[PDB]
């Protein structure tokens, strides 16, 4: 099982950007995928969750309005899209998955992480 | 909110340490538990403390979690080089202050 | 001194997993070859005197019976026709002599019943399930949107999908309880207990965001999940007041059969009059109460956070709106006008779409193809509970919020199931007595174990055959069954205690396994209690007592050896 | 399309002897044929000539009257299998 | 037209299947079996009307 | 077989169960019997005719 990113990214002051998440290793229909943006110098937060059996989704109210998430079950990928960018953007960011379904609330497979900047 | 102090400290190898994780959501309900992640810089995080005192395979025992309810605890028998790092504890969507030991 | 004493039928029980099985009450699929005729009556007794517990979450009759709907499902329609030769170029324009891109008309070349004879045919399609071919010229264009993914199905045009309100019955040997407490949150204890043999009337019924049918909860709105702490968790909420709501699909429609091959024929869609999108109502004014009453039962686990709902979220067509089938028609509206901080006083009706294929559930294999039905519809249900997910961040506004969701099948039949649960029994019972070798079925487990000694007949002689793709289960339900009762019968022999039920022996009770006061076992102990501490020395206990029946034959023997 | 029809046919039988043999439990009169018991006969269930009953009868025409009230004379002797054994072990509960 | 032109009888209706050519239908003098706990019983009259 | 004195009994050919059970037996056997075969699908195609 292995977590796998896009390279990084640069884009202009109002724009949005996608960046993508490769799963592989185990059936990519049954965990919870969470994704997590981390500044520099600043502590995890949370973005939100897609289930991958039927693209659900959620999202705290801080990002809502402002992400979308969407999965291809053909090649087991997650996509996220983050629009009207601003400096506060720019950051790594980390897809995560659970080590069992009941609890969904661990982390013990990470991607590398990638980093995206505005201008 | 949960609460991570301190930020840091002036540490020394060989030590042993504990740091406090406090909640605050102490609402609702099994019971309310937490998880200790590391991470150095540079690098994905990765977990240590699972359920509340239950850690993770493969990492040295001296690594250790504690507590219940409110108050729990990352502890350490005696830090050793590579163990220097940063650290958090998660119970749901947040996540504490963390911390990073280091010398003078 | 005492002795070691075994009864046989005491009313004890262990849960565990198993396999219940169908019971029905003239082409229906489920009814038609399957499932038994129903009990006329529930044989339900009262327990008092005991308490247990459920988890409805972590439960097994939900998921057993999952895979056997999608069987059923799935066998059903094994025999109907292929649709693969259809997926042809499609040369299409749009729809009506008198844009509406909601549906778009097609024609195209295709087989008749001989193999070199080529035909020209039409049909109209919703937008839904046609795709352009490509990303290339000829906007005219398209393919239906399976075929580069996978083939379907048209179902048996008899076979139809009304649920039918199944019960399921278990194995003898085995006992359904019911927990009676009407506010039971689904995981914990319960008091006021009572034990039946087969379920009430289920349908097996589907949808996303709301829960058609079913049933209320009496006493009054109830909520129940795993932990409402974990937002991811699934929230489920029951109402008390069933609310009505109808569909339609105001239009006027007829099948056009073309033979595609020497015996298959494809039913194509076609239209008499004008073309309406489908549609409902519902009355707003009743929704307003329910949900007021609801958002306060919310405050109460939330006493500090407001209360609200958006539209789902966002994702797949059927989990984005609500999704439901109307005699058989694949119906999805969007419930954009219901999940709001504001409604009307006045009927609310919605606008809905239709879909022709099918993905009934995400697997694409059993992908199908549902066949125009002729003539408008209509179909007029009730709403009585709806899944509820909540956002996840705390707002430092306190703007709690909850969102529909699902898509979990497995939940939907939950929201019923939660009442049940399955056991065992094992009615080899062993305790200490002064004496020394020379209906209601399971209703007496409510008293202690020697006054409640009196009945175990009744336990004896129900639990054997009471009873009288699908017959492997009751195949192997009943042998195991029987298999498990010539165990017992055997074990009962091996001791000499055959053809008894309060047999003594000749094993004098051990202190070690235990000095309780024996008045107390025998007037103030049950044997759901008695049971376990008694589990340590039952192998010892065993040994002892086959010794005992070896030792007495063979001395027999020995002093008739003449 | 084979299998099953014998299967069944085979579990069914062993189910129905597993029952009678078990009935045959209950009353106290496994192992043997000629079982007697404790409960007196009933007058209202029939007073034919019980010479004529054991000598001019043939089992066919004797169940068809008798099977009124078969079950009457289970409950009947399951209570006397219940009142027996309970009643030994009480003088012999010492 | 074309009268020369002919097809199966069944395609319009239904598709046929060649029998594997090795199988044979000569009837075999089946017996039939009962299941324990069941008799099967002859009527010696050879003039019974076959309801009675 | 056994012979039965002093028994006397009844018949009713007409309503019966072992004919009907074994007539699906029949037809079940056959079907099954003719399942491996080819199909001849691909056969229905214009057949241009003339006298034999
Ligand atoms: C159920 O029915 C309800 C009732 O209408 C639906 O709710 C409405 O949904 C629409 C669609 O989202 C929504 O319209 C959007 O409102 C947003 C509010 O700010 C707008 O930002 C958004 O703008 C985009 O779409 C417009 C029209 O499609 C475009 O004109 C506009 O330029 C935007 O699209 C372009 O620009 C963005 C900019 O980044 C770009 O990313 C795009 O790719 C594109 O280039 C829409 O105006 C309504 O506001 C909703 N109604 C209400 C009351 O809020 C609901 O969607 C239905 N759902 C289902 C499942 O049926
Ligand atoms: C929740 O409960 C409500 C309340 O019952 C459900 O709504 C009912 O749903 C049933 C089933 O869809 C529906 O039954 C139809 O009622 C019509 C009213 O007159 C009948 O005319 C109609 O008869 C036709 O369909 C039957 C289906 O088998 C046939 O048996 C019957 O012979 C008729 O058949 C005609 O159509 C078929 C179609 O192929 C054709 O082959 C025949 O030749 C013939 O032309 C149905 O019996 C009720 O009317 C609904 N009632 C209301 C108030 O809505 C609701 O469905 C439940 N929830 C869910 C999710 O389903
Ligand atoms: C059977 O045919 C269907 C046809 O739909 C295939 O599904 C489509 O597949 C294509 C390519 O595989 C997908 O193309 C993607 O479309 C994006 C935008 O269109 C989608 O999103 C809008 C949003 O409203 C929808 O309206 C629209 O219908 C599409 O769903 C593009 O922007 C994508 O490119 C971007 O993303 C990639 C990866 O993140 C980046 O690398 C690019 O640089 C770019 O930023 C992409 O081109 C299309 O989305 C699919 N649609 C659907 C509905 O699934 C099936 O895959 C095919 N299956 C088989 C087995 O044949
Ligand atoms: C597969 O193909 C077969 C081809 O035979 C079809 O069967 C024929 O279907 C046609 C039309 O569906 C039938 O046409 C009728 O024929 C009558 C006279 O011919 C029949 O009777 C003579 C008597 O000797 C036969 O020799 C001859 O073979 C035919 O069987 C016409 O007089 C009929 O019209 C009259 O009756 C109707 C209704 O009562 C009236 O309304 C008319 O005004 C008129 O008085 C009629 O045209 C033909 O009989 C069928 N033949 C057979 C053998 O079945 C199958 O239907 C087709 N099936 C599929 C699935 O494709
Ligand atoms: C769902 O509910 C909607 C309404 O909530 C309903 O559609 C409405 O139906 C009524 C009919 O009951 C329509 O009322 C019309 O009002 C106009 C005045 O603006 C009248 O002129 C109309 O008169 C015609 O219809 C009468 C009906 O008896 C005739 O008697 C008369 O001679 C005329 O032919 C009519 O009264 C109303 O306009 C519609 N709504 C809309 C938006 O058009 C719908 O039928 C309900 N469907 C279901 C499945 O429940
Ligand atoms: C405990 O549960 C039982 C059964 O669930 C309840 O008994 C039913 O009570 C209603 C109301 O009087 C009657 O209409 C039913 O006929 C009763 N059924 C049976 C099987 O007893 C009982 O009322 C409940 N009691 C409490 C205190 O919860
Ligand atoms: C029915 O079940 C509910 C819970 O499902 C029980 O609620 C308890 O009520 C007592 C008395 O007020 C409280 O002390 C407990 O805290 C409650 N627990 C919960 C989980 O709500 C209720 O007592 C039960 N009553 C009956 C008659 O069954
Ligand atoms: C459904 O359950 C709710 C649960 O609250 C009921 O609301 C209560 O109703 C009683 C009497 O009707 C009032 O005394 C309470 O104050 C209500 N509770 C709240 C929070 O307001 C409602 O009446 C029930 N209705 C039905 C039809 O079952
Ligand atoms: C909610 O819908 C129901 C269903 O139509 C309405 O029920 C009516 O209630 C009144 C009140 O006594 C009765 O007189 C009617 O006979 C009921 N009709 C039916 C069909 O049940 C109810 O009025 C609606 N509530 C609101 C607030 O409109
Ligand atoms: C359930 O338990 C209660 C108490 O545990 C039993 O109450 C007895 O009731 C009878 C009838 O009045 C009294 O004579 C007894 O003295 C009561 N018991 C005690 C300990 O005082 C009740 O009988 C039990 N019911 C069942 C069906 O077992
Ligand atoms: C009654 O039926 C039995 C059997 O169907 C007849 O017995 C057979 O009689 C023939 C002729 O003598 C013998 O060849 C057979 O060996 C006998 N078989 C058996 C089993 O008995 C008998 O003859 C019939 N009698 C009458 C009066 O009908
Ligand atoms: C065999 O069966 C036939 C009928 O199947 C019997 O025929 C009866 O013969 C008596 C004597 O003549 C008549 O009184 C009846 O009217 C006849 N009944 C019928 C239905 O034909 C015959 O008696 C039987 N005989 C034997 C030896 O079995
Ligand atoms: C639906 C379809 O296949 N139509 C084609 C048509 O476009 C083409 O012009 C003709 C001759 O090539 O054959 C046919
Ligand atoms: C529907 O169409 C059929 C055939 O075109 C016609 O007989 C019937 O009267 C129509 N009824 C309605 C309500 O459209
Ligand atoms: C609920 O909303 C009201 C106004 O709509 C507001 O005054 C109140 O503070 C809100 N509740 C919470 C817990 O924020
Ligand atoms: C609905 O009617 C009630 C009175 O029955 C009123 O208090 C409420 O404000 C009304 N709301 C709307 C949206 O019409
Ligand atoms: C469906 O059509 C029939 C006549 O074809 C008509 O009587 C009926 O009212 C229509 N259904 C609806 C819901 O309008
Ligand atoms: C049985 O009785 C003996 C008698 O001393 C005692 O030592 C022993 O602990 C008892 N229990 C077992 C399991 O042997
Ligand atoms: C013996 O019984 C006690 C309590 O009944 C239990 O804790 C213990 O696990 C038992 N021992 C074994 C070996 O099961
Ligand atoms: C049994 O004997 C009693 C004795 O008087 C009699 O009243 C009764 O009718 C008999 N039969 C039954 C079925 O009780
Ligand atoms: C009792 O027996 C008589 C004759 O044997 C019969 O007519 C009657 O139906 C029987 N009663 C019942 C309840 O079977």
């Amino acid at each position: 099982v292995q977590l796998v990113q896009s390279g990084p990214e640069v884009k202009e002051p109002g724009a949005s950007v996608r960046v993508s998440c490769k799963a592989t290793g185990y059936t990519f229909t049954d965990h919870f995928i969470h994704w997590v943006r981390q500044a520099p110098g600043q502590g995890l937060d949370w973005m939100g969750w897609i289930n991958p059996f039927r693209g659900g989704t959620n999202y705290p109210q801080k990002f809502q309005g402002r992400v979308t998430m969407t999965r291809d079950t053909s090649f087991t990928t997650a996509y996220m899209e983050l629009n009207r960018l601003r400096s506060d953007d720019t950051a790594v960011y980390f897809c995560a998955r659970g080590k069992n379904s009941d609890y969904n609330w661990d982390f013990q497979h990470w991607g590398q992480g990638t980093l995206v900047t505005v201008s | 909110v949960m609460s991570q102090s301190p930020s840091s400290l002036a540490v020394s190898l060989g030590e042993r340490i504990t740091l406090s994780c406090k909640s605050s959501l102490t609402l609702i309900y099994g019971e309310n538990y937490l998880a200790w992640y590391q991470q150095k810089p540079g690098q994905s995080p990765k977990l240590l403390i699972y359920s509340t005192s239950t850690r993770e395979s493969g990492v040295p025992d001296r690594f250790t979690g504690s507590g219940s309810g409110t108050d729990f605890t990352l502890t350490i028998s005696s830090v050793k080089a590579e163990d220097l790092a940063v650290y958090y504890c998660q119970q749901y969507e947040y996540f504490g202050g963390g911390t990073k030991l280091e010398i003078k | 001194n005492l002795w070691v004493t075994v009864y046989y039928g005491v009313p004890v029980w262990k849960e565990a997993k198993t396999t219940l099985f169908c019971a029905s009450d003239v082409h229906n699929v489920w009814a038609t070859h399957a499932c038994v005729p129903t009990d006329p009556n529930p044989q339900e007794v009262v327990l008092e005197n005991v308490t247990e517990n459920f988890n409805m979450w972590k439960n097994d009759m939900v998921d057993q019976m999952q895979e056997d709907v999608i069987s059923i499902w799935d066998q059903s329609l094994k025999p109907c026709v292929k649709l693969t030769p259809l997926c042809v170029t499609l040369h299409c324009t749009n729809v009506t002599i008198s844009m509406r891109e909601e549906m778009k008309n097609c024609s195209f070349n295709t087989t008749t019943v001989i193999r070199d004879k080529i035909q020209k045919e039409y049909a109209l399609f919703y937008k839904l399930d046609i795709v352009p071919i490509e990303g290339k010229n000829t906007n005219t264009g398209y393919r239906l949107i399976n075929c580069n993914t996978s083939t379907c199905t048209q179902a048996c045009p008899k076979v139809t999908f009304d649920p039918i309100p199944i019960h399921y019955c278990a194995p003898a040997g085995y006992a359904i309880l019911k927990c009676n407490n009407k506010t039971f949150n689904g995981k914990g204890p319960c008091n006021n207990v009572s034990t039946v043999q087969c379920t009430h009337g289920i349908k097996p019924v589907v949808s996303t965001q709301l829960l058609l049918n079913g049933s209320l909860a009496e006493e009054e709105i109830v909520i129940r999940s795993k932990n409402l702490a974990d937002n991811a968790k699934i929230i489920i909420v029951q109402l008390n007041k069933s609310v009505e709501i109808v569909c339609t699909r105001p239009n006027n429609n007829t099948r056009r059969s073309i033979r595609i091959g020497p015996g298959q024929t494809f039913y194509a869609t076609d239209i008499i009059g004008d073309i309406r999108q489908a549609y409902c109502n519902i009355s707003g004014r009743n929704w307003s109460e329910a949900v007021n009453q609801v958002k306060k039962k919310l405050k109460e686990h939330f006493p500090h956070k407001n209360i609200s709902f958006q539209s789902s979220s966002g994702g797949d067509l059927e989990i984005t709106t609500h999704s439901f089938n109307c005699g058989g028609e694949f119906f999805y509206c969007n419930t954009s006008g219901l999940f709001n901080d504001t409604i009307s006083n006045a009927t609310i009706m919605l606008p809905c779409r239709i879909k022709q294929i099918i993905n009934m559930w995400q697997e694409v294999g059993k992908c199908i193809y549902a066949p125009p039905i002729k003539g408008n519809i209509t179909c007029k249900s009730d709403i009585t509970g709806l899944l509820l997910l909540r956002d996840g961040g705390n707002t430092a506004n306190n703007a709690e919020i909850f969102r529909p969701g699902g898509g979990d099948m497995r939940d939907n039949w939950r929201s019923e199931l939660y009442k049940y649960k399955v056991v065992k029994i094992e009615p080899l019972g062993v305790a200490p007595t002064r004496c020394k070798r020379r209906l209601v079925f399971l209703g007496a487990a409510g008293s202690t174990m020697g006054a409640a000694s009196m009945t175990l007949t009744v336990q004896a002689r129900n639990l054997l055959s009471g009873i009288v793709v699908w017959g492997i289960k009751q195949l192997q339900a009943r042998v195991l069954a029987v298999e498990r009762y010539l165990r017992d019968q055997q074990l009962l022999g091996i001791w000499g205690c055959s053809g008894k039920l309060i047999c003594c022996t000749n094993v004098p009770w051990n202190s070690s396994w235990s000095n309780r006061n024996l008045s107390e076992i025998w007037d103030n102990m049950t044997w759901l209690q008695w049971d376990k501490e008694i589990s340590n020395y039952t192998q010892i206990i065993y040994g002892l007592l086959e010794e005992s029946q070896n030792q007495q034959e063979k001395n027999e023997q020995d002093l008739l050896a003449l």
